[PDB]
DNA sequence: ATCGGATGTATATATCTGACACGTGCCTGGAGACTAGGGAGTAATCCCCTTGGCGGTTAAAACGCGGGGGACAGCGCGTACGTGCGTTTAAGCGGTGCTAGAGCTGTCTACGACCAATTGAGCGGCCTCGGCACCGGGATTCTCGA
DNA sequence: TCGAGAATCCCGGTGCCGAGGCCGCTCAATTGGTCGTAGACAGCTCTAGCACCGCTTAAACGCACGTACGCGCTGTCCCCCGCGTTTTAACCGCCAAGGGGATTACTCCCTAGTCTCCAGGCACGTGTCAGATATATACATCCGAT
């Protein structure tokens, strides 16, 4: 028969195969079950499309048509739960979240 | 001669800017050079290290990628 | 003539929106240098990893300054003194 | 020489959401990194999860609790549901 | 008279023990007390074939005994002539036995049935031991803190001369004591209380006891209980153990209280364990029950009210099997099926139910909250209460009810205001003097308290209610004695009218499951024991059937299926097969 | 009189009493103490206690038990990098 | 008069007491009541461990004392010797769980 | 021929074969040389023999001779990069250094 | 069934360092404990430097690279000296 | 107070220019097909430990009080910091010169895995006694109004 | 304004209970054979890293004035503490039960491992456009005088 991928039937768009063959040659454990490829595939995409999503966002409310590293470190940092998943992550060429003391400003 | 002073005033001063600092004491500067130059050698030591069990003599990026996530403060771009 | 106080604030917003670098390149690689060379002499490094080494100390010292200001603020203060570093960094958990 | 990466498969995904939008290329390496950075947390919260019950197989469920150990809130929500609705229709076929 | 005076220095050569680490496998009286053993009854020689390869000692042990292989003693068959009083026949008989174990240099539980007068025994045979054997003291005695004011009581009135004390108070007011009497040797026995005893051991250590009586002596049943654990380091001559009824609900009860008794023959539990269930097949039984009597024979005492003295109406039980109520029904289900409840330890939890829904979590509507009549609207047990109270009442009787859970004598509470009756509560935590109180006013000659509350744990202590002649009581227990002390409380010695126990009980809920398990432990004790020596006339009829059924099942079983005690599943009630997101408006 | 509807106080967090955070203050090393640190105190504790519960709960059902063992709360609270020796 | 200490030495006794001793400082039943009705909320009809809720207890009261001791620090650096929430709130951001 | 146990060619007092055996049976790789377990049971040993002196020094200096945990707390606290090594880590039943803050300090 | 423990180990060292010590239950599951977790640590850190740099095994130079990561300062340079000696008498069997 | 002024900032427009999204060919890694074997599923067993309730001792917690010392607001002052202008020096960019340092192919060969055997090291269960906890009493000492 | 009083360290005797020593039994470490293959080593190429000159341009240095703020003093008052009294609820001892945690045995499905085959993905060009940058304009804000 054809070659139908293994992506293609659990519908996803990351690899499956190289999820596979990362998770068997990387000394995680002695078997690598069938499901389990398919299961990481889909959780590392859906957590991909949600920071581009938002990164998205941040790059157009900037008139600008891609993301670059300041978009993905401002929408990360705007949100609570990815903040909290990437607390202790420094994005290279990101930059401070806008913030001001309120005692600071004049009166 | 003196490499620490290499870090000027006006760049600490910078610094503490974006941190969101209005008024700034005389007496920071060294103290920031003092904290700077600790941070730097935790993690050349490590990075180093790391150099020399591949037995090599270059410190490539991806050893201080690995020195600073041993730290406890990953960096994400210039890894992988 | 401005008033004290207002071109710090100035300052404030064209540093806390920008994304570059703030010290400058080549002091911070002779610093590197010099601090490698005790470890082990005879030591190269690729430009990469100064690239890497600064923008780690670049941020580990914005977060030192965010905290040094709260911690100057609790006090009743607008001014950052040495005290204000020794207590952040102390609560911090590196003493 | 072949460096592998998520570049690819990341660009699929990006122009699903945002159809007409670009992304550079320092963004993509951050991007590359991230996915890299957590899945070895996954698996190796999988496989400290395995051994810890005297296990030796890495099945679907060590990744779904390895999920809901390390997401925080309803992160751990949608992908948990991601993935089994992938899991499933990967079985029907 | 003949015996020494309380000169404090001539006590503390006799009470303190001087050589504080001499002590000994006590060779001689061990093979005394076990040839002794051998001579009355054969089988005794089972210990030692197994705890001899157990015990190299007991290989000399078994040697020394095998090698070989005052005729009548002081038959004080009258009242004694230093006790000021008179006793009744059978207490004399007692005496006599205690006298015989105590020159067999052993001595046996006594066991006798409640309120047949096991102290005025004990007291006696002390008095006994002074002025005839001439030994005043020391000895020690162990009672619930409820009786600790008794034993003063009639020690100081059937033989006033002899010492005791009680180490009765707090920290100083006992440290006092300890300091000036105790370590001062100014008596000649002492009654502590079990918290005591835990609480007193390193100086009560430091006495060469002479006996250690135990009043109500079941409380030494887990041989890793603490007071036990410290019991076996008094150093003693012998003991003593005084309790209404042993084998409470477990065979290895027994075995308990006899290591207290005679640790140097019933050393081992593996051997009395197969021994006992030693026949898998189930031909020699019954030949299994004759050497189980021709064991116990001689350690034990046990008597029975129902022969030593009549004038005792018996008592007579029904058991009246109630339905189930509509939304005790549904609560039911939701618990067997299914927010904060911890549902978990869910047989508690049905015999919440199965009692009274309103125990839960609001399962009476509202609020508001109103008294009326939706409480018994939908509580059959309740429904049925309600009924057979009434038609008490027109005959003017008296009632105690009893209960496991307070909660319940609460929910009572309030149902008896909502019926015009004065009610009488004596509850856990209810204080002493407001106990005493409550109690007296109950048994006021002309008293109004139509119900007595109070919960069954509760009611086996000293609290007499001979006055009432009905014990209703909801549930029935784990351990049949448990509340069968309960029910004798209105049976003990002074009651004429016929006492007229109504242990209510479910159909198809826990209920019948707890019963069965409760006749089959009463069913065990009966075996070993006994051959030692909406309308409501339609339940009742309906539920005196069903009753007869049971104990006819249950009246011969064989031992072995009688301690089986099948893990039948009570998860069956008709069957059961059980136990995007937000996005920031402007990122600008 | 109508009495049925006993309730709970000092629900489960007022449970930490006052005395309570005293002592964890002065160990410490604290000597004047506000009027206002006892509930800012239960606050904190109770967030600390919901995170690592909920981190021994994940391990528990994970292994089809319904017992949270101690190496579980071992292995949450080293999952959190506060490791703790003396259980396992 | 009767004898009254002054105030501030009863508590340095007391921080010297506690410093040196080593038992534990909340009572065990109601921090078991407190860890299972926080545990009702992920799994109905959990049961626990002993050594399980000590470890609990062990974690807790050494968190709560690292809590303090920096509380104390921040207190002492606005030149007071009083703790006040704003204290601690100002600790814990610092630690980095705000 | 005579057994004789890799500990005693090794000399130390760690169990080399048991270090062996969690190594192998321990998904750190698929091939464990056989020089690896010596070593490590030495650098094991060392730590454990100067914790070990540290603990039973202040416990003779608190006039016993057994360690209990509140040793092992002084000897790790009181010591520097013992307390670096066993930084984030809570002993039970260890106590807390004393300490008060020199402001407190009556004047 | 058969737990493994360090305790016999531990207590050899111990009656080296100081021949008239003892050492309770606790403290001593204490010590168990802290064992495991430094064999934890160094063993991981040399799986991560081995797979780092491709090879496949876990040599002495993977366990002297990662002791010499892990430990701070001085412990660092007498431990390697202390294992590099205990290896030397091994092998020079 | 308000206003006009000066300064700095947000906005629209034209230009580039360097990176991104695209297209191709090649190859290696993933998928199809098949076999063997052992890990995990699933029954079934045992008994260890958990679950709720109760009772008594005793210390801790809750409460109210009296009073002082510290938290906070207000004032003054003087000092060190900011702002702005003028100077100068160093970063950055570019270009010279070289070579060692780090990444690909092909061949051994020693060493680590596998397998059989078999013995001894280690683990569990059972003792006994000494180190620690408990207690009582006495001298020392620090605190606090005279 | 030192003597009274309350807390503390030391010593001493005693009790008790947990650490350490012995003893059997089993399985996993050692011996000892074999043998594959990782990795060590020696070819290969290629390219990025190392002490000197020249030049532009801005950021760093230095300095003077003033000012507002950090610091110190004072007062005030009210919050928190030390303490004596009373309630309450841990804590230990206890009773009951059954769940479910850990163990064993057997079968089979699923997974590793081999062969075979081909197509998804990766590196190498490549064109064009999104964004940076400069300019000029409009407008928003600060600030001192009236
Ligand atoms: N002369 C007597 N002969 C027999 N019994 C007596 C005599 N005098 C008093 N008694 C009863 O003997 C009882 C002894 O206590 P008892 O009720 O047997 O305690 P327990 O309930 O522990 O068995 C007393 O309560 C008393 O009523
Ligand atoms: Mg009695």
């Amino acid at each position: 028969a054809k070659a139908k991928t293994r992506s293609s039937r659990a519908g996803l768009q990351f690899p499956v195969g190289r999820v596979h063959r990362l998770l068997r040659k990387g000394n995680y454990a002695e078997r690598v079950g069938a499901g389990a490829p398919v299961y990481l595939a889909a959780v590392l995409e859906y957590l991909t499309a949600e920071i581009l999503e938002l990164a998205g966002n941040a790059a157009r409310d900037n008139k600008k048509t891609r993301i670059i590293p300041r978009h993905l470190q401002l929408a990360v940092r705007n949100d609570e739960e990815l903040n909290k998943l990437l607390g202790r992550v420094t994005i290279a060429q990101g930059g401070v979240l806008p913030n001001i003391q309120s005692v600071l400003l004049p009166k | 001669r003196d490499n620490i002073q290499g870090i000027t005033k006006p760049a600490i001063r910078r610094l503490a800017r974006r941190g969101g600092v209005k008024r700034i004491s005389g007496l920071i500067y060294e103290e920031t050079r003092g904290v700077l130059k600790v941070f730097l050698e935790n993690v050349i030591r490590d990075a180093v290290t790391y150099t020399e069990h591949a037995k090599r003599k270059t410190v490539t990026a991806m050893d201080v990628v690995y020195a600073l996530k041993r730290q406890g403060r990953t960096l994400y771009g210039f890894g992988g | 003539r401005y008033r004290p106080g207002t071109v710090a604030l100035r300052e404030i917003r064209r540093y806390q929106k920008s994304t570059e670098l703030l010290i400058r390149k080549l002091p911070f690689q002779r610093l590197v240098r010099e601090i490698a060379q005790d470890f082990k002499t005879d030591l190269r490094f690729q430009s990469s990893a100064v690239m890497a080494l600064q923008e780690a100390s670049e941020a580990y010292l914005v977060a030192l300054f965010e905290d040094t200001n709260l911690c100057a603020i609790h006090a009743k203060r607008v001014t950052i003194m040495p005290k204000d570093i020794q207590l952040a960094r102390r609560i911090r958990g590196e003493r | 020489t072949r460096k592998e990466s998520y570049a690819i498969y990341v660009y699929k995904v990006l122009k699903q959401v945002h159809p007409d939008t670009g992304i550079s290329s320092k963004a993509m390496s951050i991007m590359n990194s991230f996915v890299n950075d957590v899945f070895e947390r996954i698996a190796g919260e999988a496989s400290r999860l395995a051994h810890y019950n005297k296990r030796s197989t890495i099945t679907s469920r060590e990744i779904q609790t390895a999920v809901r150990l390390l997401l925080p809130g309803e992160l751990a929500k949608h992908a948990v549901s991601e993935g089994t609705k992938a899991v499933t229709k990967y079985t029907s076929a | 008279v003949g015996l020494p005076p309380h000169d404090p220095e001539s006590n503390k050569k006799r009470y303190l023990l001087k050589d504080a680490n001499g002590k000994k496998f006590d060779l001689e009286g061990t093979t005394k007390r076990f040839e002794h053993l051998l001579s009355l009854s054969g089988l005794f020689k089972h210990f030692i074939e197994s705890k001899a390869a157990k015990d190299p000692k007991f290989r000399q042990v078994l040697d020394v005994l095998e090698e070989n292989k005052e005729s009548i003693e002081f038959q004080f068959r009258e009242s004694p002539a230093y006790v000021n009083g008179q006793l009744r026949p059978y207490q004399i008989q007692g005496v006599n036995w205690l006298v015989s174990l105590h020159k067999n240099k052993i001595a046996g539980i006594l066991a006798d049935e409640m309120g047949l007068g096991k102290t005025l025994q004990t007291i006696s045979f002390l008095g006994y031991l002074r002025y005839i054997e001439k030994i005043p003291g020391p000895f020690l005695v162990i009672a619930p803190k409820s009786t600790l004011n008794n034993w003063l009581r009639e020690i100081n009135r059937w033989t006033p001369d002899v010492n005791a004390f009680i180490l009765q108070g707090d920290k100083e007011e006992r440290a006092e004591l300890i300091q000036k009497k105790l370590l001062g040797c100014d008596f000649d026995v002492v009654i502590a209380s079990y918290e005591i005893i835990i609480r007193e051991k390193s100086p009560l250590k430091k006495i060469n006891w002479e006996y250690i009586i135990i009043d109500e002596a079941h409380r030494i049943k887990n041989e890793e209980s603490m007071l036990s654990q410290v019991l076996r380091e008094f150093t003693s001559r012998n003991r003593l153990l005084i309790t209404g009824t042993p084998l409470q609900n477990n065979l290895h009860e027994l075995w308990a209280l006899l290591n207290f008794l005679l640790p140097d023959i019933f050393s081992d539990a593996q051997d009395f364990d197969d021994w006992f269930s030693s026949e898998s097949t189930e031909e020699d039984q019954d030949k299994i029950v004759k050497q189980l009597h021709t064991v116990l024979q001689p350690f034990l005492l046990r008597r029975i009210k129902s022969d030593v003295e009549t004038s005792l109406l018996p008592k007579k039980e029904l058991n009246l099997y109630v339905g189930m109520s509509s939304m005790q029904k549904k609560w039911y289900k939701k618990i067997l099926e299914k927010s904060k409840t911890r549902l978990l330890n869910i047989m508690m939890q049905l015999r919440k139910c199965c009692n009274h829904p309103y125990l839960f979590d609001g399962a009476e509507p509202g609020p508001p909250y109103t008294t009326d009549e939706h409480l018994v609207y939908n509580a059959a047990k309740l429904q049925v209460l309600d009924k057979l109270l009434k038609k008490l009442k027109e005959e003017g009787s008296r009632v105690l009810i009893f209960s496991q859970m307070s909660r319940l004598l609460d929910i009572l509470e309030d149902y008896c205001y909502f019926r015009n009756y004065e009610y009488c509560r004596i509850d856990g935590s209810t204080a002493h003097e407001d106990r005493i109180q409550a109690i007296d006013d109950y048994n006021a000659p002309d008293s109004k308290k139509f119900v007595f509350l109070l919960t069954t744990r509760a009611g086996g202590l000293g609290i007499n209610l001979t006055s009432a002649d009905v014990v209703v009581l909801y549930d029935s227990d784990w351990n049949p004695q448990a509340d069968l002390q309960a029910m004798d409380r209105a049976h003990r010695i002074g009651q004429k009218k016929q006492v007229k126990v109504f242990r209510l009980v479910t159909d198809n809920s826990v209920e019948e499951k707890i019963l069965e398990r409760a006749t089959q432990k009463l069913r065990l004790d009966q075996l070993v024991i006994q051959q030692n020596r909406i309308d409501l006339d339609e339940l009742l009829l309906k539920s005196e059937n069903k009753t007869k059924s049971l104990n006819a099942k249950y009246e011969t079983l064989g031992l072995d299926d009688l301690q089986k005690f099948n893990q039948d599943s009570a998860y069956e009630w008709n069957g059961q097969d059980f136990k995007k997101r937000e996005r920031k408006e402007n990122y600008s």
